[PDB]
């Protein structure tokens, strides 16, 4: 059944128990955002 | 669920399921230099109270304190740089309450990117009672600094049959498919995956 | 030596603890357990992170789970009822904690529905 | 949440189409009035026909 | 059950016995030679990665 | 130790120049020229209002050439050096 | 009696196994060292400082400072007491205090040079 | 005579939990515990009433009016017990 609806879902649908897991990936090691900052001293383009 | 994505029932969240913990791993040196030695402490100069308030008397973040981003985790002090000037400076010295130079800080803050809380301190100090500190080096402090990973989107996770997919919503359980039973799934993989 | 059991916190006056043979924990010979914990009247699911609730400063908030919907389901038969016969029954099921009983929930559920229904009073613009 | 009580805002030209819009709602509200709200206009309301 | 095993995740026991106490911090046990033996547990430990 | 070379492999030994990972502080580098200023001019100041013998002695012994207490004396008693130099600075620092 | 919650926020520093710290023990003899506000504002004082010790941990203590303004009386300066505020004072000398300084409701000489010394090392009020 | 009394007000620990609801005493209601400085109990000549001047999550700045009178400034927690920085000022 659709939960939002109620109504059934035209075609029936496999489902079942999957073992699936959670990777070394996660978003911490992912999400940057630089406004302004330091900058290198020989070439001037920027670090943190 | 489009080109991999991967939806979920915000029910894994709340039985704290695809949940792990963390712990990363800071460390710093109290180095000894041609001004005049630095030293882990407290008493940083330019520092609010509010920021000192959860390091112990030592300067080193006591355990099982939440640090944010720019928190203090371990203090040190150097001296002012461009060294010592012998021919004026050294007169001062003796002139004025020896060891009133000055000190600026450069101690041990958690990164943009972050921390969570600390679990655990190690202190490696002179007198090294088994240590092979490097040269220059007076000891070494490292903060252990740990969180608890929830299932936030954005997250990678797979299957063993190497399905790769990355989780790309979090559905309340109100309004994602259940059974005729009330009972709802708690994940959505595109067929297109197979 | 006892395996710590929920039943085991000590009675407040007006509270019921639903669950007694909750398996808090298990402590050994001079196993020595002792804690407050804080439970809150609250809605819907709120983690640690966002609520960050400390009595004292050695507290850790915890992960609130507060509804007391275990699962909900309805169901809808055919009933020939006389005259026609595409009417539906509806029979709904409800599980809960205890904390509240399926009827007082069922009818705080009606509530919150016409009471949302009570939004389209007045147009505009 | 209460003093967020919705602003229900309307376009009505003629008596043949309408825009209604009702927000701000809790998580996931807009499909529990919508859906249930649709079902009835599409069904149950009372009118002729040859 | 036999990657848990090679890989030195757990702790078994040596022999048949019984339990005497068991921490989170650790575990004693009393086996059948008259041996007791401490097993202290890797509390919480960091890894590489 | 000397002044070690701009460009050197940092780390893993692939692409890096030392140069790179270096951060800019402060370009006036302030509280020299005016602290000197200020600094040398008050020095002689009261070098010069006290005795020169005094003054001069652990002026030049402690900042002209080098470091001694020993060797410190034109030709006097080590007890006078140490007597004369500490009564220096005590009236020097403060005038009764 | 104004002493205690001071004391109180004293003490609630949290401890470290360590060895002791020899305080720098500042009086009108010495150097005033740096001193801060709570908001980590350097705080300028108008001469030298006496500090009276009331706790002391292992790295750290608390004192009650009292703050000297200079005063012209003959041939350079004297030393006459002005305001007063706690701190604690860590290993490096510097003074932490718990609040701005209370300003007080209202024969030894000091040289120019060594106020202007001063003056010039940062650790007094010119004027 | 009431700045020294916000500096030692501002001297409580700051604790971060919820704000807690002090009890806003009155002439209508019971007067509370009050403690002098050196928490000795002062029992009043009548109810108190409360002006709130500074708050922090757990704890309040208040000045007190003593009617049969009388006034005097104290801090007041989540228990609504008065303490006072002094004893009161007979007006």
């Amino acid at each position: 059944y659709d939960g939002r609806t109620g109504e059934p879902i035209e075609g029936p649908i496999v489902v079942g128990q999957m073992f699936i897991m959670k990777l070394y990936h996660m978003v911490e090691d992912k999400m940057h955002a630089r406004s302004t900052g330091p900058y290198s001293l020989i070439t001037q383009q920027p670090l943190g | 669920n489009f080109e991999d994505a991967i939806v979920i029932s915000e029910e894994l969240l709340k039985r704290d399921f695809y949940t792990s913990i963390h712990i990363e791993r800071y460390e710093i040196e109290a180095r000894d230099t041609k001004l005049g030695p630095e030293r882990i402490t407290r008493d940083i100069p330019h520092l609010s109270e509010a920021a000192l308030r959860d390091l112990d008397e030592e300067g080193v973040v006591r355990i099982g304190a939440e640090v944010k981003p720019g928190d203090i985790l371990v203090g040190r002090t150097s001296f002012k740089g461009e060294s010592e000037p012998t021919p004026e400076e050294r007169l001062l010295r003796s002139i004025f309450g020896e060891k009133a130079r000055d000190v600026k800080d450069t101690s041990l803050r958690v990164p943009p990117g972050e921390g969570g809380i600390v679990v655990r301190t190690v202190r490696l100090r002179r007198g090294d009672p088994g240590v092979e500190l490097k040269p220059g080096v007076r000891e070494v402090v490292r903060v252990y600094v740990a969180q608890k990973r929830k299932l936030q989107v954005g997250d990678k996770l797979a299957n063993r049959h190497g399905n790769k997919g990355v989780v790309a919503k979090i559905l309340p359980v109100e309004d994602m498919p259940h059974l005729p039973d009330g009972t709802p799934v708690d994940v959505i993989l595109n067929p297109l995956g197979v | 030596p006892k395996e710590v059991k929920a039943r085991d916190f000590l009675p407040v006056a007006d509270v019921e603890i639903m669950n007694p043979d909750l398996h808090i924990a298990t402590l050994e010979e001079g196993g020595r357990l002792n804690m407050e914990v804080r439970v809150d009247r609250g809605v819907g699911y709120v983690p640690a992170e966002k609520h960050g609730i400390k009595d004292r400063i050695n507290a850790i908030p915890v992960d609130a789970v507060f509804s007391p919907v275990r699962r909900v389901a309805f169901q809808v038969e055919d009933t020939r009822l006389g005259q026609r016969t595409d009417l539906d029954k509806l029979t709904l099921r409800i599980w809960t904690d205890g904390s509240v009983t399926p009827l007082e929930a069922l009818n705080q559920a009606v509530e919150i529905l016409r009471e949302h229904l009570t939004y389209f009073s007045n147009p505009q613009a | 949440s209460k003093l967020k009580a919705p602003v229900f805002t309307v376009r009505t030209q003629g008596r043949e189409y309408g825009e209604f819009v009702l927000e701000p709602l809790e998580r996931g509200f807009g499909v529990t009035l919508g859906n249930p709200l649709r079902r009835i206009l599409l069904s149950s309301i009372p009118g002729t026909a040859v | 059950e036999r990657v848990v095993r090679d890989s030195l995740a757990a702790l078994y026991a040596e022999e048949d016995g019984e339990v005497a106490k068991v921490d989170g911090n650790r575990i004693v046990v009393r086996y059948e030679d008259g041996r007791l033996v401490e097993y202290p547990l890797r509390r919480f430990y960091r890894s590489n990665q | 130790q000397e002044p070690v070379s701009l460009e050197t492999p940092i780390g893993d030994e692939k692409d890096s120049f030392y140069g790179d990972f270096i951060p800019d502080e402060h370009l006036p580098s302030p509280v020299d020229a005016a602290t000197q200023s200020l600094l040398s001019e008050e020095l002689e100041k009261a070098l010069s209002k006290l005795s020169e013998r005094e003054a001069m002695v652990l002026k030049l012994r402690k900042g002209l050439i080098d470091g001694e207490e020993v060797g410190a004396f034109f030709g006097v008693t080590r007890e006078r050096i140490r007597q004369i130099e500490n009564k220096a600075l005590r009236k020097l620092k403060y005038h009764e | 009696g104004f002493v205690e919650p001071y004391i109180r926020l004293f003490e609630a520093i949290p401890d470290a196994e360590t060895e002791l710290a020899t305080f720098y023990d500042a009086d009108l003899d010495t150097l005033p060292p740096r001193m801060f506000l709570p908001s980590g504002d350097l705080y300028t004082p108008p001469g030298p400082v006496r500090l009276e010790e009331i706790k002391r941990k292992r790295r750290v203590r608390l004192v009650k400072v009292s703050i000297y303004r200079f005063e012209h009386v003959g041939l350079g300066l004297a030393a006459r007491p002005y305001a007063y505020a706690y701190a604690w004072q860590g290993d490096n000398g510097i003074l932490h205090l718990y609040h701005a300084p209370v300003v007080l409701e209202d024969e030894v000489t000091y040289n120019e040079s060594y106020v202007r010394l001063m003056r010039a090392m940062g650790h007094v009020d010119a004027f």
